[PDB]
Parts: C-alpha cells; structure tokens; sequence
C-alpha cells in the first residue's frame, strides 16, 4: 500500500513542507519573546530549500512517477511530458523565490504568508500539468487561481494592489464559470470526463454533420477559460492592470508559472482530445489578434511593467501560432518558446527587481543607466535585443518559427503580420536601449546596487540569452522527446 | 420533456448572470453575486446530467464546486472589504486608476 | 579555550556533516 | 499516430475497471442475487 | 551640537555594536503587518536626538 | 407545470437579484432562487444535495453575503444608474445565448411526446435492484473517500487557502 | 583541446566576475567564490554533455517507436 | 480498496521484491542512503541555521530545517531503496544479496 | 417591488415557460424534415465529390 505512494512523493514532501513553514512562520511571527521577529526571508530560504528538495525528489524518481498508474489512473496522469514540465515549472519557482529577499527586508514585507501562498500555489501547478479528467483539472485550475487573487492584493493598503485583486477576482471567477460551463456540457454530451475516455468518443468523427452540439460549445466554453488564462485577446484586458498593481515579484512570479501549468493543460485536453480545426481556428485568431494588440499597445506604454505585460501578451500570440498548425514541429516550437520566453522574463524582472529598490516607475527613469551601472545597461541591452528576437540571441528562435510555420501551411497573412509586429516591438525594445545609451537628460535617478541572488541570476541568465544558439542541442532534444510523449 | 425542462431552468439562471454582469456596470457587488448565479447553473447542469445519464460523476463534481464557489466567495468578499476600507467607497470611479 | 554558543556548534557540526557527506556521496556513486 | 487509441497507456480503465468490477456501488444487481 | 557628538565618540565597542543593530533594525517598517500583529514598534530611546538640535 | 412553477419563480427572483436597487434586498431574492433550485433537486431525488444547498447556500454563503453588504449601508447613489439603454444589447446577446443555448439539447435529446395513450404499462421493473436501496448520502460517501480521494484532499486545500486569505487580508489585530 | 571542463570552468570564472561587477565590486572581490564557480561551471558543463548524450539515445528510441506506429497503416 | 503496484514503463533491472514492505525497504538502506539522507538533513539544518539569525531564532529556524531535511532525506533514501529492490534502479547489490539468501 | 407586483410577473413567466413547451414540442415534430433535409444535402454533396474526382 505505501508503495502506491510513490506516485506522489513530491507533492507529499512540498505540501508537509508547506505546512511545516506555515506553523513554524505563525508561531513565531506572534512571539512576544522574540519581539514579532519578521520571517518573511527565514520562511523565503526554508520554502526555496523546500523547492529544490522537491525537484530533487521528482528529478531522481522518473520511473517511479509511473508506479501504480492504473491504481491512480482516475487521479491524475504521469508520463514524460508531465516529468519535464513539472521540473521547469519547480525551476521556476525557486528562481521567483531567489529574486525576492531584497524586496522583503528593504520594503519590510514581513508577511511570510506570501511564501506559503506561493507554495500552495506550486502545489496547484504540479497537479495541474498531471490532471487528467476535467474534474481534477478544473480543481487544480482553481486552487492556482485562489493564491494568485490572494497574492494580487497583498499590498492592502495600496489602491494599486486592491484594484489589481478586485479586477483579477472578478474576471478571474466569470472565466471559471465559463470553463465549468463548457465542462458540464461536455460530461452531459458524452457521461464522461476521464480524458481517456473523451479522446475515444470524439476520435475519427469531429464535424461528421451530426455533429453534438453540447460538445462543440462545450469546447468553446473551455477554450474561452483556456485563453482568459493564457491572457490572449480578446480575454487579456486582466493581465496588464493586475501585472501593473500586483507586487512586482507577485508580477514575476504570474509572468512565467501559470503559462507553463496551462499550456500542459491546453496540450494534453485538446492536442491529445478531437473537435479539431474549428479549435486550432480558435488559437489562429487569438494569436493573430494577441500579436497585433500588443505589439500597439506596448508602443504605447511609457512604464516598464506595462510594456512588460503587453511583450508577454505578443509573445503568447506568437506561442500559439506553434499549437495552431498542428504538428510535431508545432508542439516542439511551443515548447522552446515558453522555455526561452520564461527564461528572458526572468532576466527581465531580476533587473526590474533590482531598479525597484530606487522605486524606478517609467522608463524614461532608465536615463543615464549606461554611466551610473555600465554593465547593468548593457545586460538589460541584451535582454531588449532578445525580446526583439535579434540573432543571434535566444529570443531569435521564436520569430524564425513562426515564420517557417506560416510559410509551410500556406498563411502569407500570418507571414505579413509576424514581419510587421516584429518591427514594431523591434522599435518598442530598442526605445529602452535608446533611453539608457543615448539620452542626456538633466536629473538622474542613481540606483542602489543589486543583492548577490539577482545578480548571480542576471550573471547565468545572460550567458545563456547570448550563448544558447553555440549549444542549443539539450533543449532541441527534451522538448522533440516531450512532444513525442503526449501520443505516445 | 424532462430534461430539456431541467436544463432550461439552469440555463435561465445562468442567463440572469450574464445579464447581472450586463446591467451592473456602477454595482460591483451585484457583479460578484452575478457569477455566484451562474456557478449555481453549472452545479445545477452536472446533477440533472448525473440523472439522465445514471453516473455518479456529476455528483462528485458538484460537491467539489460547491467548495471552489464557497471559498471563492470568501475571498472575493475579503478583496471588497479591503477596497473599501481603502477607499471609504464602493463606487466604480475609485477603482479606475490602473489604465492605459 | 571554548566555545559556548551552543546552537552555533551544532550548527557547524550540521556543516561539517553536509560537506563530508557530500564527498562521501560523491565518492561512493 | 494511426490509432493511438489502441496504445497501450490510453487502455487504462479496460485493465483497472475488471479489477473492482465486484465492487458495491458497480455490480449488476443479479450478482448479488447469485452471490 | 557638542552633547550628540560628545555622546557618539564616546561609546565603546559594546555600545556601538548594539546601536548598529538596533539601527538595522529601525531603518525600515512595515506597520500594516504590525497592525494585523496587533504591535506597535516604538524608536529605542538610543536612536532618539535631543529636541535642541532637531530643524523645528 | 410543477417545473414551469419553480421554473418562473426562480427567472423572477433571479431578475430581482440583478435589479434590485438595495444590494440587501439582492441578497434576499437571491436567497430565493436557492430555496427554488433545492426544489428541482428534491424533484430530482437528489434529497441530500437538496438540503446541502440550503446548509450552504443559504447558511453559510449569502449569511456571509447579506453581513459584508449589511455593514457596508451602500448608498443608493454610488451604484445607481439606468438600464434603459441596455435593453438592445442585453437583447441580441440574450437572444443569440437563447437561440443556441436553450435548445442546445434538441438535437441530441430529442423528447418523447406525451401521446394520447397509457405508456405506463410499458415501465418495466427490475426488482433485483429494489432489495437494497441506497440513499443518494450513501452513493456519494462509497466514492468521496476512496476512490476519488485525491480530489477531495485537493479541496481542503483550496479550503485552506480560504482561510489564510481571509485572514492575511483582513485582520486587524487589537 | 576545448573540453567540456574547460568550457565550464572558464563560464563559471565568468560568472563570479559579471555577479561582482552587477553588484559594483571589484572583479576578484571574493576570490575563493571564483574558485568555487569555476569547479561548479566544469560540473555543470559535463553533466549537460552527458544528459545531451543520454537524451538522444532515448529519442532515437521514441522516434523508432513512432516510425513503427506510422508504418502500421500501410499493413 | 483494489490496489496494483503496476507501472507504466516496466523495470530494466533484475526485480528482487515487486512490492516490497515498509521495513523491508528501511533495512534495505545502503551506505549511499544513508549519506544521502545524512547530507540533505545536514543542508537543511545549516540553511536554517543561518536563514534564522536575522529574525533572532537560528535555533528554532534550525530545527525546523532539519525536520524539513530529515523528511526530505527520508524520503528520498527510501525512493532510492525501493526502486532498487523493484527493479527500477540499478540494483546490483539487492540481486547479490538476493542470490544468497 | 410591490407584492402584486412581483406575483403579476410570476404569471408572466408562467406563461413564458408553457409557451417554450410548445417551441419544444415544434422542434420535436420537424426532426424527420430536418433529417430529409440534411440526407439531400448529403447526397448532393457525395454526387459533386464523386463526380469531381472523376477527372
Ligand atoms: C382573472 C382573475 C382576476 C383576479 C386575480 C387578479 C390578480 C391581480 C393581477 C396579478 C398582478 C398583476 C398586477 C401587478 C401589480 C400591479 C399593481 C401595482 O401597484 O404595481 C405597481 C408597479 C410599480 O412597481 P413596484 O412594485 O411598486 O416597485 C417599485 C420599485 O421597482 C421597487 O424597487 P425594487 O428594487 O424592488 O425592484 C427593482 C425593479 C425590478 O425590475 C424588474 O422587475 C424588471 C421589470 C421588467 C420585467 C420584465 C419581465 C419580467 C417577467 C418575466 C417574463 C418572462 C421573461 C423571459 C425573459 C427570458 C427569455 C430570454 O423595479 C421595477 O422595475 C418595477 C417594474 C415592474 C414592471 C413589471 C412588468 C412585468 C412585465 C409584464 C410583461 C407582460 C407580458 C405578458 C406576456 C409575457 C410573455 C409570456 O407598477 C406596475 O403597475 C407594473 C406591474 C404591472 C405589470 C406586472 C404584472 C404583469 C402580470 C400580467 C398578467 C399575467 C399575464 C399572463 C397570464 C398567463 C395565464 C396562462
Ligand atoms: C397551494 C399553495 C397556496 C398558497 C397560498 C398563498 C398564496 C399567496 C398569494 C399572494 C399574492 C397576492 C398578494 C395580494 C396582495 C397582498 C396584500 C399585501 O401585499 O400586503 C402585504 C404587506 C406588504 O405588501 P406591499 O404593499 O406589497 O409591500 C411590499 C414592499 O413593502 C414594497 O417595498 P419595495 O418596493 O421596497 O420592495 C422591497 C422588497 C423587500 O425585500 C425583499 O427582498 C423581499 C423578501 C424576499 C426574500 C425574503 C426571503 C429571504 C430572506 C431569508 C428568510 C429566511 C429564509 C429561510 C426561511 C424561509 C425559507 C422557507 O419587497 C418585495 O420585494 C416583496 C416581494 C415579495 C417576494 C417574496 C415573496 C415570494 C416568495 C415565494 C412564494 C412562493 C409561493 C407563492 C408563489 C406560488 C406560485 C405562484 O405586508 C406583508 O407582506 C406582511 C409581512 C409578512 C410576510 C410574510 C411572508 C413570508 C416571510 C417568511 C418566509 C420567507 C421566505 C418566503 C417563502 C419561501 C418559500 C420557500
Ligand atoms: C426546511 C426548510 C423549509 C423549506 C424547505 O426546505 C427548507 O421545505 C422543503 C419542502 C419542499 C417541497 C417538498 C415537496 C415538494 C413536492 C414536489 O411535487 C411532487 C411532484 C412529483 C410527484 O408527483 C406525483 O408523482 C407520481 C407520478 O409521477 C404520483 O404517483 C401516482 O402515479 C404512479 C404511477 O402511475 C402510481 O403508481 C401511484 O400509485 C400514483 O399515486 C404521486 O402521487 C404524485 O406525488 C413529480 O410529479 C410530476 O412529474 C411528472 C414527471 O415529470 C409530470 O408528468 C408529466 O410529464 C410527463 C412527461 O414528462 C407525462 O408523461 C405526464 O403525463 C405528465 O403528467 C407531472 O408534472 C407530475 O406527475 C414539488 C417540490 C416540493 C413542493 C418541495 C419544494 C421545496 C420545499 C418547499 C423545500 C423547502 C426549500
Ligand atoms: C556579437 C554579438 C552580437 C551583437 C550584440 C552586441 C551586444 C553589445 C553591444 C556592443 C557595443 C559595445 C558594448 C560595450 C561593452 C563593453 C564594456 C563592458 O561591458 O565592460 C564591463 C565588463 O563587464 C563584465 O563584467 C563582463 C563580464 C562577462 C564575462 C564573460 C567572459 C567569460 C569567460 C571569461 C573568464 C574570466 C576572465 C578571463 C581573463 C581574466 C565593465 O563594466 P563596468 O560597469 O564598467 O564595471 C564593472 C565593475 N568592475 C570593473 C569593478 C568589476
Ligand atoms: C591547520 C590546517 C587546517 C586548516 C583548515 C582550513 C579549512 C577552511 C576551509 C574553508 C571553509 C569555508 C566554509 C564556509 C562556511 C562558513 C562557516 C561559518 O561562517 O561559520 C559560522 C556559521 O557556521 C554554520 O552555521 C555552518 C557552517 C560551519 C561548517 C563549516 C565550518 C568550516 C570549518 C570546520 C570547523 C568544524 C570542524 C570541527 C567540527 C567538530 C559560525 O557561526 P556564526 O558566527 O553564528 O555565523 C554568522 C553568519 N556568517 C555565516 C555570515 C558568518
Ligand atoms: C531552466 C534552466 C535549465 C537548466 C539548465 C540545464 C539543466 C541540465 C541538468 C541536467 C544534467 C544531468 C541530468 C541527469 C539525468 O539525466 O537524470 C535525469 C534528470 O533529468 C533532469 O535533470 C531533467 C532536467 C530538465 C530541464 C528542464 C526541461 C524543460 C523543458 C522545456 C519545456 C517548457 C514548456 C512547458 C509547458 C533523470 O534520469 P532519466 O533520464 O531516467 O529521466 C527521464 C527519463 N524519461
Ligand atoms: C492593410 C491591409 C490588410 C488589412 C487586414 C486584412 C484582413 C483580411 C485578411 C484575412 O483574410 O484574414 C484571414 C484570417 O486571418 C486572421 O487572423 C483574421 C484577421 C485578423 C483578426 C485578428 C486581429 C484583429 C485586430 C486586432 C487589433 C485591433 C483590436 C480592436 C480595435 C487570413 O487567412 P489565413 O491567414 O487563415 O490563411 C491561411 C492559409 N493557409
Ligand atoms: C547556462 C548559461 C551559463 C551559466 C553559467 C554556469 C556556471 C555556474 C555558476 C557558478 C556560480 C559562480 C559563483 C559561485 C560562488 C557564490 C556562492 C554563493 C554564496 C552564497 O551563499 O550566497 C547566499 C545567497 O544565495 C545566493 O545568492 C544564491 C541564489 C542565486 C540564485 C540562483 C539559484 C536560484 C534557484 C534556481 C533558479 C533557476 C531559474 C531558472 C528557471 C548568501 O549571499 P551573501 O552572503 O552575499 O548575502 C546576501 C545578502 N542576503
Ligand atoms: C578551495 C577554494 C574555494 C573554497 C571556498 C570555501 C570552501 C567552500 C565552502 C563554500 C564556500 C561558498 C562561498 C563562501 C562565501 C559565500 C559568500 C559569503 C559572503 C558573506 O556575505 O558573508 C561572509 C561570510 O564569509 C564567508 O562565508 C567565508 C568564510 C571563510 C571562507 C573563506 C576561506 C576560503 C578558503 C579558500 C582556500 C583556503 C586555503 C587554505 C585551506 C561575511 O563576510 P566577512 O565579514 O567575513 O568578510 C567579507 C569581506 N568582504
Ligand atoms: C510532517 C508531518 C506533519 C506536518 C505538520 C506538523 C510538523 C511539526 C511542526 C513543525 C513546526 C516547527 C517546529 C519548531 C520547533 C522549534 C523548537 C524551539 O523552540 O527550539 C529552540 C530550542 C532551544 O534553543 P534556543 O532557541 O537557543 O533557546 O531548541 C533548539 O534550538 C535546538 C537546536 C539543536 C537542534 C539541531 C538538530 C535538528 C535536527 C532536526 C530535528
């Protein structure tokens, strides 16, 4: 019996850790004794040990994640592709984790509930990548979500986070409800929700003209949760005020975690289920429309975090592309795509992190950066280039498939529109590297150096954005594997 | 004409909140109580499936969003104390200051 | 001619312990 | 792939559901009748 | 003038650690985690001038 | 008849709910339209998730509703605003939702018309079934903590969360 | 020649001296964490060489098994 | 309530116990498991220790890392233990010992 | 509202509910034109496809 278990090590050890961290953080957070110690970094450094002893756990277990799968076959599903995803998405964690010790000594965050939130909030993720059945993915989608509301507002007294929280709860609940919609329908369409069992039912029929139309809007309900989540247009709007009024570090974390947690969803519910074309036509406008409309808005944006939402909003258009066209090569790009887009993002906020102990708000407060921190200017230089998908930097594999995706299936529109929105988001980046080098300007805003985690972050990060195309053969490699499994 | 007569009433009330989020554009508060109704409609919808199609599955799943719409209420209604203790008013004019 | 913080020492053991049984782990696969 | 379906990982319920298929909650009502 | 500055040069090795730290710790605040604590942190007395020297 | 009964109680509490102007008396109508839905369940045999609805709903929910909304006293003012001007939007989208989704089910499950003739003769019984019966409690308790245990551990967490938000958000010690 | 060890202790030197010049300190500012790095980067650059080694040889396998899967139809 | 300890991807090594009991696993820890176990409750501590000066209370911090440590090498000194003994890890040891008694 | 008020509305809403009943009862009487329908169409189209792919 105990055996059977080994399933779920890793979540077992990351939920006891949890609470461990949640009791010792309110016991001693009260301590008149102690005089109300903060605990905010003490519960930051346990949770990020916590975290890596998970990935451990998981990492070194890759067969015995599979034991006992008929047993928890109703539960969930491990595989491959679930492996690989869950360890980036514990990656990830432990890296947003990192970058958040300067925030909480020099703002005085002491709230060490912040810590556990977000480790719940893994918890969500890591059963949300292995749901299989709209229920447990549904309830996964939820608990994920509930933390991010809760973190969203953790500023109080702010009126920048109170909205942020208010906007994203409301917005956040009309999208679950259109989700569980769409879920409802389907079960009373076919009595069945185990993915197994949906993937044999609508397999070799799609629109057979007597086509089920509990199941056709049943899918459209879900796919309108799915892009809510994925923040593409038209269901975005959310993302750039709660990206704006959250806490910055509440914004690094929801810039890169809920993607990769929903795209394995996305992947294994409709890539591995069958209505078919009308679907991938859903993603073909939702990325045309998430390509043009943030690529104008962010030329718009005279902040940074603003610009910085509108890029991931772009950028998830250009993701999409990947899934629309429907192959091997289509899934494999996605993959590389968020991996990259997640690693770049990273890069990006530990340097917003570090300008946000000088409170830096606009860009136009970057002035004078290439004199006051030479080689900060420069390594955010590389990251705005990257974004800009200029070669031969990391950000230039995106760009190049969504134009060898668009050429093969034939869309010369989607070609054009690629070429456009790329010269517009290349003049939006370069605008900041413009603002750092080039500019004059009369005041100064001088920054405070940054703590060694964010810069040892920055340090690796940036090898990597300049150095990935010289040995791109790993990633090339896991992620041809990952799209291989989700069939087989 | 059982089953097209229980789904046609879930359906009304999953209507009347879509038409709560329509009509509430000043009332926040009512907004919230909007998706609470269609929450109800999609319980509803799992447990008339659950009949029809003998499965316990939709009764499971009921359960289950019962707690997700329990816990999301508390929340939400924890995000409207705050605003308003921030703001000393519920109106929609003090909660525009993200924009752009 | 001792040191009293008792916490510290344990935790300079805990050191000692995680650097030794790293080599030995190193060592031994 | 040309019939994924028959893989052996998507046949899953076809190897568990014999196994509690004496269950309460899932007999067919003659069984206990028999039994 | 001369009192604060005659107090500061004077302080022992002792002293001016403990002071180090307290200033640490007083540098920076967060009274809204304090009010759902329930606490109110007070300015040792040791961080505290004299009113003669203050601008008002 | 008896669901065209409930069935319009609940369409007019639940219009009250959108439309009353005191977020009180929202709260109280929509009270209503929980009392109605527990009847579709009972009609449905479905006895214990009839009473959860109103433990829950009723009990627990809109009490915590109609305490924030009540110490809020909400002046009519700050929410105020007329509907008029919406009749034709809420016209095509609840049309274009009426026309799909009303009769979603028709192709699918088409009915069975009532006839001019006794089809009660044709209802065939299976005693086998009848010897021992389960509650609708007794059915759902089989699977909640066994074989769908998982989900229902996943619960509690969200529950937990709940509850540490509650607090972290809120609480204002003395 | 250019080994993996090489590779990744000269990336590893590199990154103690770019997180000191991030931070505004003098390049060799904690010397022993320079030593520290460069052991770390000559680890990691062979453990990607062999991972990158290992994860070949199981997609051969798993494009084998799909090429069987596709060959199947014409049968 | 059924139970199958059947995996997904079958066991490349020799299986000495299919499913193997709780305490046989325990006894089945090696020198390896025991320094892995012993390392990661080591950091954990010393991570604790040092993460709890600042708030003033390493010796509670520490000692909430090791219990931490302790759990996290526990368990992993277990996964290894029994995927050797199921066959999922090499195992040459287990076989050995098999063979003999 | 008044209570009479809220009474008049239920009746109205009574009799919008018996007046889908009969929009159902419509819908279930044309299942056998909207099959004939659908296999013409259906027949068309298989006659056009065949009938191109001759050449
Ligand atoms: C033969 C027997 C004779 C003996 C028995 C006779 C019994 C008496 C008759 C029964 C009662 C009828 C009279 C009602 C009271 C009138 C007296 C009075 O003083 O009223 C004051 C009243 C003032 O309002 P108030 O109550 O003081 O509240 C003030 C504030 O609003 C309070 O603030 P608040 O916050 O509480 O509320 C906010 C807001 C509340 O906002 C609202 O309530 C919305 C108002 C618009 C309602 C829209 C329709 C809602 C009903 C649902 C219908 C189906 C909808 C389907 C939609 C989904 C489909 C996609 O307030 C309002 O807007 C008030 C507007 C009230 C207007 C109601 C109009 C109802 C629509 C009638 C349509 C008739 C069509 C007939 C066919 C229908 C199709 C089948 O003014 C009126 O006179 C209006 C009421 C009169 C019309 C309503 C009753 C209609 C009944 C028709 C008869 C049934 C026909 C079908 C028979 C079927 C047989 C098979
Ligand atoms: C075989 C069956 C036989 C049945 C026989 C009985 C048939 C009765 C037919 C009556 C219709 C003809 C009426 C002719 C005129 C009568 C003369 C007259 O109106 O003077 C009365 C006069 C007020 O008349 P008014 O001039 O029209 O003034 C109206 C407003 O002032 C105007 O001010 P406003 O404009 O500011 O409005 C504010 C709002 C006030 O704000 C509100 O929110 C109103 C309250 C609504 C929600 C309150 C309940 C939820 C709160 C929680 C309560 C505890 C929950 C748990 C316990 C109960 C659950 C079982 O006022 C209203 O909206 C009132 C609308 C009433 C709607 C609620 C009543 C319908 C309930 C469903 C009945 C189902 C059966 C009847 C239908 C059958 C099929 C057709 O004074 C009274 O009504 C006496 C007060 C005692 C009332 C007790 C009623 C029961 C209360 C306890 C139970 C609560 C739950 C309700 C039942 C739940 C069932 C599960
Ligand atoms: C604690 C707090 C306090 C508040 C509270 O809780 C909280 O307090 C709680 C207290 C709750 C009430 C409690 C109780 C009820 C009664 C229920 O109402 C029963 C209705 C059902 C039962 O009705 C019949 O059931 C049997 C017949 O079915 C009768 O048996 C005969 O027939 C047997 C067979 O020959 C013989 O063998 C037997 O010997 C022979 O006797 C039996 O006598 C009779 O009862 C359902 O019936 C219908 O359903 C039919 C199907 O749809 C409809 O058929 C129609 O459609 C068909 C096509 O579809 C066409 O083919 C048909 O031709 C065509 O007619 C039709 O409309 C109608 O029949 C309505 C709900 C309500 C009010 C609750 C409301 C909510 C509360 C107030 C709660 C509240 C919230
Ligand atoms: C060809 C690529 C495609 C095009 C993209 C080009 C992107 C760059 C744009 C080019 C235009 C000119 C760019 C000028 C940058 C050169 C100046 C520079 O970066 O110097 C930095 C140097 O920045 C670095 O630190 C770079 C370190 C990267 C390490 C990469 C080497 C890896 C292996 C080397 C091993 C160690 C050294 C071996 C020999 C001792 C000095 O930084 P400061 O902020 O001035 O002061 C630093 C503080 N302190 C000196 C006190 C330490
Ligand atoms: C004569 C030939 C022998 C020469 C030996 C040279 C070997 C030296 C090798 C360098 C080791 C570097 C280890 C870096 C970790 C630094 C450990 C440390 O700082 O000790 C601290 C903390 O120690 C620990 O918490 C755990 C680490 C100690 C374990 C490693 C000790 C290295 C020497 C071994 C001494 C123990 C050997 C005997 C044990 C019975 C003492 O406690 P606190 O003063 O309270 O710490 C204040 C915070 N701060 C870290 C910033 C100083
Ligand atoms: C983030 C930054 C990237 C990190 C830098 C590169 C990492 C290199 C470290 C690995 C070196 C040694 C690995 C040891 C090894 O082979 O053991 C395996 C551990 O794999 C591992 O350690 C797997 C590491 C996987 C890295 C993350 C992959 C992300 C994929 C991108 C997709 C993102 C989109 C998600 C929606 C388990 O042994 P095994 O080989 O038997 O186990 C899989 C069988 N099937
Ligand atoms: C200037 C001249 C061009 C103006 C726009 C031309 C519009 C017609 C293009 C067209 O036919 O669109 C099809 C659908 O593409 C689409 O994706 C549809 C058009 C784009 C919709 C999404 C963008 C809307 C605008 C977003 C910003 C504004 C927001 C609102 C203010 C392309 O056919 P195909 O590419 O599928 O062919 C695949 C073949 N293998
Ligand atoms: C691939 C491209 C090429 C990459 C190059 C690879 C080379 C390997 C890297 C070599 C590293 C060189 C430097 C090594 C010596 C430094 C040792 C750190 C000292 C230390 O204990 O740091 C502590 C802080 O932790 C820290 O600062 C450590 C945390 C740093 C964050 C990184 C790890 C986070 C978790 C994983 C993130 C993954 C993200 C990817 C998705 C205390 O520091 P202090 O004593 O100065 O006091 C700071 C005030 N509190
Ligand atoms: C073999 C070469 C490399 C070996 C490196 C040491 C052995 C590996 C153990 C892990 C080392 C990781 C890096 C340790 C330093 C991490 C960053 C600590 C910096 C920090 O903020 O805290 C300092 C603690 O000092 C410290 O943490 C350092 C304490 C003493 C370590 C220095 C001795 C290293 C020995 C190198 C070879 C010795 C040859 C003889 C055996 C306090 O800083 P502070 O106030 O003390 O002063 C600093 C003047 N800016
Ligand atoms: C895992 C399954 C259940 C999960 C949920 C429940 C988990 C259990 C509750 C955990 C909450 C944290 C407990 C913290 C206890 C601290 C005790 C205390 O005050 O210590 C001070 C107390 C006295 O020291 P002082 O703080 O210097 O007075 O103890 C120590 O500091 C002892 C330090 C030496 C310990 C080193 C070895 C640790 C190995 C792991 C055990």
């Amino acid at each position: 019996m105990f055996n059977l278990f080994l399933a779920v090590f890793p979540e077992i050890f990351i939920i006891n850790a949890t609470f461990i961290l949640l009791i010792h953080g309110v016991v001693f957070s009260t301590s008149k004794k102690y005089d109300y110690p903060p605990l905010a970094s003490n519960v930051g450094w346990l949770g990020l040990l916590s975290v890596l002893i998970t990935l451990l756990l998981l990492a070194a277990g890759a067969p015995l994640l599979t034991i006992a799968h008929l047993f928890w076959n109703n539960l969930f599903r491990r595989d491959n592709f679930t492996y690989f995803c869950q360890i980036f998405l514990l990656l990830s964690t432990a890296g947003t984790i990192s970058m958040c010790f300067d925030f909480f000594d020099q703002e005085r965050f002491d709230a060490f509930e912040f810590i556990v939130l977000i480790l719940l909030s893994t918890c969500g993720m890591l059963f949300m990548i292995s749901a299989y059945d709209l229920i447990a993915m549904y309830l996964a989608i939820e608990l994920q979500s509930l933390c991010f509301y809760v973190i969203a507002a953790s500023k109080r007294k702010s009126e920048f986070s109170t909205e942020a929280g208010l906007k994203y709860l409301i917005l956040g609940a009309f999208s679950s409800g259109i989700l569980l919609f769409g879920c409802s329908m389907i079960y009373g369409s076919t009595g069945a929700t185990h993915f197994d069992q949906l993937a044999k039912i609508l397999t070799g029929y799609e629109i057979t003209g007597a086509r089920s139309s509990g199941i056709f809007m049943g899918i459209l309900f879900i796919a309108v949760g799915f892009l809510f989540k994925i923040t593409a247009v038209p269901f975005h709007m959310w993302a750039p005020d709660i990206y704006e009024g959250s806490p910055t570090p509440v914004t690094a974390f929801l810039s890169i975690a809920p993607k990769i947690s929903i795209f394995a969803n996305i992947l294994r519910v409709f890539i591995y289920g069958s209505y078919g074309a009308t679907l991938q036509q859903i993603f073909f406008f939702c990325s045309i429309a998430s390509m043009i409309l943030g690529a104008l808005a962010a030329m718009a944006q005279t902040k940074v975090k603003r610009l910085l939402a509108y890029s991931s909003i772009g950028h998830v258009g250009y993701i999409c592309i990947g899934f629309s066209c429907g192959t091997i090569e289509g899934i494999q790009s996605l993959l590389i795509g968020i991996f990259i887009y997640a690693l770049m993002t990273m890069d990006a906020f530990a340097i917003v992190l570090a300008l946000r102990q000088t409170r830096v708000k606009y860009i136009a407060d970057l002035g004078a950066l290439a004199k006051t921190n030479p080689i900060l200017a420069i390594t955010f230089s590389i990251t705005m280039f990257s974004y800009a998908g200029i070669p031969p930097l990391a950000g230039f594999c995106s760009k190049f498939y969504l134009f060898f995706a668009a050429l093969g299936c034939g869309a010369y529109f989607l070609a054009l529109v690629g070429v456009v929105t790329s010269v517009i988001g290349c003049f939006y980046y370069i605008r900041l590297v413009k603002r750092m080098f080039f500019d004059t300007p009369r005041t100064w805003i001088l920054y405070e150096p940054m703590d060694r985690n964010k810069s040892l972050l920055l340090a690796m990060t940036s090898f990597f954005i300049t150095l990935f195309l010289l040995y791109p053969s790993p990633l090339f490699s896991v992620t041809h594997q990952m799209a291989l499994s989700l069939y087989l | 004409m059982d089953l097209i007569k229980y789904f046609t009433f879930s359906m009304i009330i999953f209507i009347l909140g879509i038409w709560g989020i329509l009509l509430n554009r000043r009332n926040i508060l009512i907004m919230l109580m909007s998706i609470e109704l269609m929450l109800l409609a999609v319980n509803l919808n799992f447990l008339v499936f659950s009949v029809s199609l003998d499965d316990m599955m939709g009764q499971v799943f009921a359960l289950l969003v019962l707690t997700v719409a329990a816990a999301e209420s508390a929340i939400g209604l924890a995000i409207f104390v705050i605003t308003f203790r921030v703001r000393g008013t519920i109106a929609v004019e003090f909660i525009n200051s993200i924009q752009g | 001619k001792v040191s009293e913080d008792k916490n510290r020492n344990y935790a300079v053991v805990a050191g000692v312990v995680a650097i030794v049984g790293s080599i030995g782990w190193y060592l031994k696969a | 792939p040309y019939g994924f379906w028959t893989f052996e990982r998507h046949n899953a319920q076809l190897r568990w559901d014999p196994q509690i298929s004496q269950v309460a909650g899932r007999r067919d009502p003659y069984d206990d009748l028999l039994e | 003038l001369a009192q604060i500055h005659a107090s500061e040069n004077s302080k022992s090795f002792e002293q001016i650690e403990v002071e180090r730290a307290l200033r640490k710790k007083y540098a920076r605040k967060d009274e809204d985690y304090d009010s759902m604590l329930g606490i109110t942190r007070e300015t040792p007395p040791e961080l505290i001038l004299p009113d003669n020297v203050l601008p008002g | 008849m008896i669901l065209s009964v409930l069935s319009s109680l609940a369409l007019v509490s639940g219009l009250m709910v959108v439309r009353a102007k005191n977020p009180v008396h929202s709260v109280l109508f929509f009270i209503l339209v929980f009392c109605d839905t527990s009847g579709l369940l009972l009609l449905l045999g479905l006895d214990f998730f009839a009473m959860i609805f109103l433990v829950v709903y009723i009990g627990a929910i809109a009490v915590l509703f109609l305490f924030v909304v009540m110490m809020f006293h909400i002046q009519i003012a700050e929410i105020h605003e007329e509907v008029l001007r919406y009749l034709p939007v809420s016209g095509i989208i609840g049309l274009i939702f009426w026309w799909e989704m009303f009769f979603i089910l028709d192709n699918e499950s088409i009915p069975l018309l009532p006839t001019q003739r006794n089809t009660t003769s044709l209802r065939y019984t299976v005693y086998a079934g009848k010897v021992r019966s389960w509650t609708n409690l007794e059915t759902l308790g089989n699977l909640l903590y066994t074989y769908y245990f998982v989900w229902f551990l996943v619960s509690s967490l969200i529950l937990l969360v709940a509850m540490i938000g509650a607090i972290v958000l809120t609480m204002h010690r003395t | 020649p250019i080994s993996a060890t090489m590779v990744g202790a000269l990336l590893g030197l590199g990154t103690q001296m770019y997180s000191n010049a991030l931070r505004k300190l003098p390049y060799m500012r904690h010397p022993w964490e320079h030593v520290v790095g460069m052991g770390l980067g000559a680890v990691f650059a062979n453990q990607l060489v062999k991972w990158d080694v290992k994860l070949k040889e199981d997609l051969d396998v798993m494009l084998a098994k799909a090429r069987a899967a596709n060959e199947r139809r014409y049968f | 309530m059924n139970t199958d300890i059947t995996a997904l991807e079958k066991a490349q090594y020799p299986v000495v116990d299919r499913n193997p009991a709780f305490t046989k696993v325990v006894g089945n820890f090696s020198t390896l498991d025991y320094l892995r176990f012993s390392t990661i409750t080591g950091i954990s501590v010393t991570v604790g220790y040092l993460s709890g000066i600042k708030p003033g209370i390493k010796g509670p911090s520490m000692v909430t890392g090791g219990l931490i440590g302790l759990m996290g090498g526990f368990m992993y000194a277990y996964q290894n233990s029994a995927g050797r003994l199921m066959g999922f890890f090499p195992n040459d040891g287990e076989v050995a010992s098999y063979q003999k008694r | 509202v008044k209570v009479l008020t809220y009474f008049g509305m239920t009746l109205a809403a009574f009799a919008f509910w018996q007046s889908m009943d009969k929009v159902h009862v419509w819908i279930a009487l044309h299942q056998d034109e909207k099959q004939e329908r659908m296999e013409k169409e259906a027949e068309v189209r298989r006659v056009r496809a065949e009938l191109l792919r001759k050449a």
